[PDB]
């Protein structure tokens, strides 16, 4: 018979990791994020929103506010909310 | 043509998959299925994880069948923290407006002694030891399972079927020091706590100390 | 002549493929979270167990949801009219009836 | 033994930048001047607005800048507090106490506030 | 592209902030403390980037507005709007805020005056 | 005739929680910087945590300007600290105020000095009393009279909280003590 | 079949390994995590039944008839967990011994422990000495495979 | 991330002053001073991870504290650094603790 661990082990393991850092970070970046945008878009004209979320450490809704500010977006013929910098 | 129930529908498969892991009687599971259905129908707690509710339904049914299983055990078959199960449990008691029952040590004398393959005489002796101890409130603090395990320990220590606290501790899940403390609380009455129908393998005087 | 062993192994083989994939579905969940692995939690023993309960009880042969039509009535309740009737039941032989 | 270690670093840092000095086309005697200069350097209210009716519980901040304090710089491993009881777990530190210089690899502390 | 988007955005920002006057590339570098972008890049930005921009306005030796060419007219765009013969090209709510002031206070009065809004 | 057949053991109040608005938006980063005895980490929480040795309660300074006072032994002391907190924030250079001050929570405790049979108690008052030895060693009594929560322990110790009025602790305790005496072991 | 065939399937292809997603750009995490699973001997308990108290008991085929239970035994397995975690900690192994199921057993099987008992033992069990079985008991009902 | 802060020390400053002199005497280029300082930074970090081994215990009541950008800055008073030979009591000490 297998021991009951009062809390899910992996969840518990998840806990040691979880307590280290949060995704709830600050917005002192109406600037550092655009600079990073030049870096990414220098490699390709357009990127997926999730991938844009990966470089960032901020809420998507806030991120949505930024991508609207210097760009527009697509379905790129692939439905996916893909964003790119404004050609104009 | 049924998206609303699909998490509930899946929850009962997961209830069944949770009852599966430890060979639970279906009557218990059925009430459990009925309990969830009821909890689902309220929807007041829709802001809660289904698997916790299923697990809490499960803890309740065992108590409703007069044979509770420890959250520790219930945790073994689920990802939900004992805390969240307890939390959800309270919510269900409030949700379904129904009372519960207090635990008894003897209800776990069976399987643990079974897991140790201890003979009924030791098993029954432990139960008296436990029963006498609680009637006298010799241990107004320690969890009854912790108290029961030490009684079992004492009993096992009163028979040839002696076992180390760590093995017992391992089976009950309680800390080996907690048994050690609980033992210290029951030890003063080790001799008189035994049932009148018993055959020592070791004198109470020769009962170890820790 | 078809017997229980090669037949059971076929279900055993199929359910194991079902079981292997079901655990793999957890493995997909495991990579999804990236949270530590749990072997006992992925387990769904009953699936095969209950699956076998059907084949054994009804005499039917398959996943019932799909393949089963060509293998109905593999297995039946023992006859106890006489011991000889019973022994006859134990030793009876059948065919795909063409 | 500790002052020796400090030297080891002095030798190691100077030597390891030597090649950089060369890359600038700078003479190694200048490097020796660097070391030489360096070594020599070594040795009540009744309204929601009249808040000022509560003035002065704060003390003087100029207590914090006169180098009355010797300085310490170190990474921290763990900080703990219990209402007024503080606990500190520190590592890899540079201390400068009474003009003297010290170093440590690990530090554990306790404090009340 | 990013730098240009940064240049446009800064120019927009400083203008909103109060600097309602034509600027230069050098003046932007200077004010942004990014002057050390390299003469080559500096030059390429000045005589190709601010040339490939399709809406950049050469006032003389100073670049002007790309998104809003109209003056700080603020309230009243009635003369343009009334033109039902061409619907009035009317103005975008974004364009109106860009023009001078937030729309809402003006709009509340305008809703009972001469302006109607569709969410479309 | 006494109000209760048992009466007293002075349930002493031990903690008060209050909140107040400084009437202005603040920059906690600056505050954290300026303060000599406060902590702040946006990665952990959006407010500054400040403490004073005189009040010994701790304050929570939201960017909104709202503040929380904790640790105080009395509503006044909570008010005093919060007022004391509000001045220094002002003294940092901010237009802090004492707008909308109110008590948020009060905590009391006492000992009945005798053991009681919780089994009977959780049985007889399941509607209100609540306990689980597998959960927590203390019995939880949620009184509704004055909406008070009590915590009842095997040793006879009791804790009361959720109060915004000190009398309610006395009152909640005045109702529960006789009952407890009737549940003496 | 019990002795080898199920085991041959267990001998066949149960080992599986799984590798986590790379999740690009994370940094310098050396490469996506990876996990492997390994299996050894399969184990079978004697026919037994778990009473509502959660405790086990011997499954008497006579008991199976009365309580209308399905004659079955626990099936157990040696399981191994094995990390080519694609990290510096390659070859780190973790052992399991896992309950996989309850297999219904043929009467008079080798595992039908009554098979050694005398007629006198069988009558002591209230079993019929001229009842060789050879058919399963499912939900207390007798079931025979037709060839 | 490399800790530039360790350049703001006697060790770091005596280097920088000696280097600044070398810049005043123009015996080196400012770029050279930067690379050497950068190397010194890398070198001093390494020495901490390697040559350093000694640990110390300390006690002292907290006088003041501050925290921002994952760096704590305290100032404690009546502090006592404890070592088997170099016991050191101090009226006040400033503590900077980077992450």
């Amino acid at each position: 018979t297998n021991y009951k661990p009062v809390a899910n082990h992996q969840y518990n393991i998840e806990y040691e990791r979880k307590k280290k850092e949060d995704g709830k970070r600050a917005r002192a970046d109406k600037q550092h994020v655009l600079d990073m945008l030049f870096s990414a878009f220098e490699k390709h004209q357009y990127y997926n929103l999730k991938d844009l979320v990966d470089i960032t450490k901020q809420p998507v809704v806030y991120l949505k506010e930024i991508l609207k500010e210097i760009g527009v977006q697509n379905v790129k013929g692939i439905h996916k909310n893909t964003w790119e910098l404004k050609p104009e | 043509m049924s998206s609303s129930d699909r998490a509930m529908m899946n929850a009962f498969k997961e209830i069944t998959t949770m009852a599966d892991r430890i060979n639970l009687p279906r009557n218990i599971v059925d009430r459990t299925n009925n309990l969830f259905k009821q909890v689902y129908e309220q929807k007041s707690l829709k802001g809660r994880a289904n698997d916790a509710i299923a697990s809490a339904c499960l803890y309740i049914a065992c108590r409703q069948e007069g044979v509770p299983r420890t959250f520790k055990e219930i945790c073994a078959v689920s990802r939900i923290s004992k805390k969240e199960i307890g939390r959800c449990f309270k919510l269900i008691l409030k949700a379904l407006e129904t009372s519960v029952d207090l635990i008894t040590t003897g209800d776990f004398m069976s399987r643990f002694c079974s897991n140790l393959c201890l003979p009924k005489q030791v098993q029954m002796a432990a139960t008296h030891i436990a029963r006498k101890a609680v009637e006298l409130d010799l241990v107004p603090g320690r969890s009854p399972i912790s108290v029961a395990a030490a009684a079992i320990y004492m009993a096992s220590q009163a028979s040839a079927e002696k076992r180390t606290q760590k093995e017992i501790g391992d089976i009950a899940g309680v800390a080996d020091v907690t048994i050690r403390q609980s033992y210290r609380l029951i030890y003063p009455r080790a001799p008189d706590l035994f049932p009148t129908d018993f055959k020592f393998d070791t004198p109470v005087d020769k009962l170890p100390q820790l | 002549l078809d017997l229980a062993g090669p037949l059971l192994a076929f279900l055993f083989r199929g359910m194991f493929k079902n079981l292997l994939k079901e655990v793999r579905i957890y493995a997909q969940k495991f990579i999804d979270r990236g949270k530590d692995f749990n072997l006992e939690l992925a387990i769904k023993t009953r699936i095969i167990s209950d699956g076998l309960k059907y084949s054994l009880a009804t005499g039917n042969w398959g996943d019932q949801k799909k393949a089963h039509q060509a293998r109905a009535g593999v297995s039946q309740v023992l006859n106890r009219l006489t011991f000889a009737s019973t022994l006859s039941h134990l030793r009876r032989l059948n065919s795909p009836i063409g | 033994t500790v002052p020796k270690l400090y030297r080891s670093v002095i030798e190691d840092v100077i030597n390891d930048v030597r090649d950089i000095f060369l890359d600038d086309g700078v003479d190694e005697q200048v490097l020796m001047e660097l070391k030489t200069l360096w070594e020599n350097k070594l040795m009540g209210q009744v309204e929601e607005e009249p808040l000022n009716s509560e003035d002065d519980v704060s003390d003087e901040e100029g207590q914090e800048l006169f180098d009355t304090e010797n300085v310490v710089v170190c990474q921290y491993d763990k900080i703990h507090r219990s209402k007024n009881k503080w606990k500190f777990h520190l590592k890899d530190g540079i201390m400068n106490l009474n003009g003297r210089d010290y170093i440590f690899s690990k530090a554990i502390g306790d404090a009340e506030w | 592209f990013g730098v240009l988007a940064k240049i446009v955005n800064y120019m927009k920002t400083r203008h909103q902030r109060g600097d309602t006057h034509p600027l230069t590339l050098d003046e932007i570098l200077d004010e942004t403390q990014h002057l050390d972008i390299g003469l080559k890049q500096k030059q390429w930005l000045m005589t190709e980037a601010l040339v490939n921009n399709p809406k950049i306005e050469v006032i003389d030796g100073k670049y002007a507005f790309k998104p809003k060419y109209n003056v700080r007219d603020k309230k009243a765009l009635l003369r343009l709007l009334d033109q039902h013969d061409q619907r009035g090209l009317g103005g975008i709510l974004l364009e109106d805020i860009e023009e001078a002031l937030p729309n809402s206070q003006k709009a509340v009065k305008a809703l009972g005056d001469q302006i109607l809004f569709v969410n479309r | 005739t006494p109000a209760s057949e048992s009466s007293g053991i002075v349930p002493q109040l031990q903690n008060i929680v209050s909140t107040v608005n400084l009437g202005c938006k603040l920059d906690l980063k600056t505050i954290a910087l300026r303060a000599r005895n406060a902590e702040y980490n946006p990665k952990r929480f959006a407010a500054v945590i400040m403490r004073i040795r005189e009040p010994r309660t701790t304050a929570l300074i939201f960017s909104s300007g709202k503040m929380v006072c904790t640790g105080a032994k009395s509503e006044e002391q909570s008010r005093l600290a919060a007022r004391k907190y509000a001045r220094v924030v002002q003294k940092l250079g901010f237009p802090a105020k004492f707008l909308d001050f109110k008590i948020q929570n009060m905590v009391g405790s006492c000992d009945v000095k005798f053991p009681i049979r919780l089994e009977g108690l959780v049985l007889t008052h399941q509607q209100f009393s609540s306990y689980e030895p597998e959960l927590f060693p203390g019995l939880i009594y949620r009184m509704i009279k004055p909406r008070i929560v009590l915590l009842i322990f095997v040793s006879g110790k009791v804790v009361l909280t959720g109060a915004k009025v000190r009398a309610e602790i006395y009152e909640a305790f005045e109702n529960i003590y006789p009952i407890l005496k009737g549940f003496r072991k | 079949f019990i002795q080898m065939s199920v085991q041959r399937i267990v001998e066949d292809a149960p080992p599986i390994d799984l590798q986590a997603e790379a999740q690009h750009a994370s940094g310098e995490v050396e490469e996506p995590p990876r996990y492997l699973l390994k299996f050894e001997q399969i184990y079978l308990s004697k026919p037994t039944h778990w009473e509502r108290d959660g405790a086990p008991s011997p499954m008497m085929p006579n008991e199976a008839r009365l309580r209308n239970l399905t004659y079955s035994a626990p099936l157990y397995v040696d399981i191994t967990k094995t990390v080519i975690k694609e990290g510096e900690e390659q070859l780190q192994t973790q052992h399991q011994k896992t309950f996989i199921g309850k297999i219904p057993i043929m009467l008079r099987s080798t595992y039908c422990l009554l098979n050694g008992l005398t007629d006198r033992d069988l009558c002591e069990l209230n079993e019929c000495p001229l009842d060789p079985g050879g058919y399963f008991i499912i939900n207390g009902s007798e079931k025979v495979l037709i060839a | 991330m490399a800790y530039q802060l360790y350049r703001n020390t006697t060790l770091g400053n005596s280097l920088q002053e000696s280097l600044d002199e070398l810049i005043q005497s123009q015996q080196i280029t400012p770029q050279l001073a930067l690379q050497v300082l950068l190397q010194f930074d890398k070198a001093i970090n390494a020495a901490l991870a390697q040559r350093v081994r000694n640990r110390v215990n300390f006690r002292g009541s907290l006088n003041t504290y501050r925290f921002c950008d994952n760096v704590w800055t305290f100032v404690l008073n009546d502090v006592e650094f404890r070592e088997v030979t170099e016991l050191i009591k101090v009226d006040k000490v400033k503590i900077v603790a980077c992450d």
